[PDB]
Parts: structure tokens; C-alpha cells; sequence
């Protein structure tokens, strides 16, 4: 809401959520945080499992 | 005889592939202690409760050293 | 006038709390919904009292 | 042997000692082991492989992963470990992130 993502369809804002990665010994948080984008219906037949998971890759980088 | 020795390498061979899971997980674990917490487990024990001492016994080391 | 009242009212009051930690508590493992904690837990109180249950086994 | 030697030889691997040395860490040991002896959660090595296999995929080492999918199956041909779950639970507590150089040995 602060920034102007908020301007956008409530669709694709509540989509999007924080992904827990598997915790970690002792490590921080910025090790481990990444976002998921969570995708469920016919679009899966683009964005695929095999989509996601590179997309995570590039969003660890 | 033969089946005596069979069993010793099939021991070794299982031996060496705890350690390699051993050190791509980063335990301080080494091949003498694994040896040890291996054959605790065989008799069936609590690794929720051994993992416990292990962990205090390597943290009550450091304030003696 | 305090023997017999405010004995009734200390035994109340930690009866009181502590079923209305274990209202807050158990309703807390439920992950709208977390939101009834959080209003009944206003700006900053009774939101942090105890932890969990300090044992082990 | 017997467990309550067994511990005794765990005492001095970690410490480095003697038992006559040694015997305030050992009496601890025998509080938390004993009145904790059984188990108290369903045993399988099935949760525990998917808990490694996802501690091996999210330290950016996706490699590692599918090799301790090939080190999982050798136990069970092998077959002298009876519980399998105990030592793979065992190993998932103590292991440490590197966090980084994820030096391979192999061969």
C-alpha cells in the first residue's frame, strides 16, 4: 500500500506471496527470503513447475 | 572364513558413505565419533535427546578451553 | 472485608488469565482468522507473556 | 556392549579425556539419555529424506540433493541397518551450513 504496487488489479497483488524457505542452522534471514509467485489454473499450462523454480533461481541471484 | 570377512567390507563400504553424507551436511562430526553415534542409533535411541548432548557436550568444550 | 473478598479476587484474576492465555495460545496454533489474537492483543498488550512451555522430552 | 558404557566412549570423543577425567559431563549425559530413552514420534525414513532433500536444495546446492537420493538407496540394499530413521534424524540435527565453499571430495 505504501509504494504504488497497490495501483494495480487486486488479482496479480494477492498472488503474490512470501515463500518460507526450509530453515536454516545458524544462519539470517537474508540468506533465506525469496517470493514465489503462486500461479493455479490454466496458466500453469505456461507457468509450469519447471518455471518457477527458475524463476527462484534468478530471484536467489 | 569368508562370510566373517564379507560382512567387515559391507560394514567399511557403509562406513565411508555416512561420512560422505556426513561432510556434504557439515557436521564436526569425524570417522572416529560417527562411529560411536552409529552404533548408539543401532540399538534404538532417542535422536532427538542424543543430538541434545551432542550439541551441549561441543558447547560445554569451549568455555573449559 | 479483604479476608474473605480479596482472597476471591486474586484466585479469579489468575484463573481469568490464565484461561485467557490458553484462549489466546490455542488460538494461536491456528496459523481474517490470526486476527482475533491481534485484536483482543492491541498496541502491545498481553501480545507477549509467555513463550511456549519451557521443556524438552 | 551396553548403552550406559557406550555413552561413556561418547563422552570421550568429543571431550578429549579420560573417564576417571571426565565424569561431571557423563553424569549430565545419563540425566538428559536416561528418563528420554524411547521414542517418542512415528518413525520414518520418509519425512526425514524429504527434510534433507530440501536441506540440500535451498543451500543453492541442487547437486548434492539427487546424490543423497543415490546414498538413501545404497543403505537399503546393503540391509544391516535396522533403523534407518534414527541416524538419518540424527544427522539432519547436527548438520551446519557453510553457507559457501562447498568443497566436492568424492572417489
Amino acid at each position: 500500500r505504501a509504494t504504488n504496487a497497490q495501483f494495480d488489479s487486486p488479482e496479480i497483488l494477492r498472488r503474490l506471496d512470501v515463500r518460507l524457505l526450509e530453515v536454516s542452522p545458524g544462519d539470517t534471514g537474508w540468506d533465506v527470503f525469496s517470493l514465489d509467485y503462486h500461479v493455479d489454473g490454466p496458466i500453469a499450462t505456461v507457468f509450469t513447475r519447471e518455471c518457477m523454480s527458475h524463476y527462484l533461481r534468478v530471484f536467489n541471484f | 572364513a569368508a562370510a566373517a570377512a564379507a560382512n567387515l567390507n559391507a560394514v567399511r563400504e557403509t562406513m565411508d558413505v555416512l561420512l560422505e553424507i556426513s561432510r556434504i551436511l557439515n557436521t564436526g562430526l569425524d570417522m572416529e565419533t560417527l562411529s560411536i553415534c552409529v552404533r548408539l542409533c543401532e540399538q534404538g535411541i532417542n535422536p532427538e535427546a542424543l543430538s541434545s548432548v551432542i550439541k551441549e557436550l561441543r558447547k560445554a568444550t569451549e568455555a573449559l578451553k | 472485608l479483604v479476608s474473605g473478598f480479596e482472597a476471591t479476587i486474586n484466585k479469579f484474576d489468575k484463573n481469568f488469565s490464565a484461561h485467557l492465555l490458553d484462549l489466546l495460545a490455542r488460538l494461536s496454533i491456528y496459523s481474517g482468522m490470526a486476527s482475533v489474537i491481534s485484536r483482543l492483543d492491541f498496541n502491545g498488550f498481553y501480545t507477549e507473556r509467555l513463550e511456549r512451555l519451557s521443556a524438552e522430552r | 556392549k551396553s548403552p550406559n558404557v557406550l555413552l561413556q566412549n561418547l563422552c570421550c570423543r568429543i571431550l578429549g579425556r579420560s573417564e576417571a577425567d571426565v565424569a561431571q559431563q557423563f553424569q549430565y549425559a545419563v540425566r538428559v539419555i536416561g528418563s528420554n530413552f524411547a521414542p517418542t514420534v512415528e518413525r520414518d525414513e520418509f519425512l526425514v529424506a524429504e527434510k534433507i532433500k530440501k536441506e540440500l536444495i535451498r543451500q543453492r546446492r541442487e547437486a548434492d540433493a539427487a546424490l543423497f537420493s543415490e546414498l538413501h538407496r545404497k543403505l537399503h540394499s546393503q540391509g544391516v541397518l535396522k533403523n534407518k530413521w534414527s541416524i538419518l534424524y540424527l544427522l539432519l540435527s547436527l548438520s551446519e551450513d557453510p553457507r559457501r565453499q562447498p568443497s566436492k571430495v568424492s572417489s
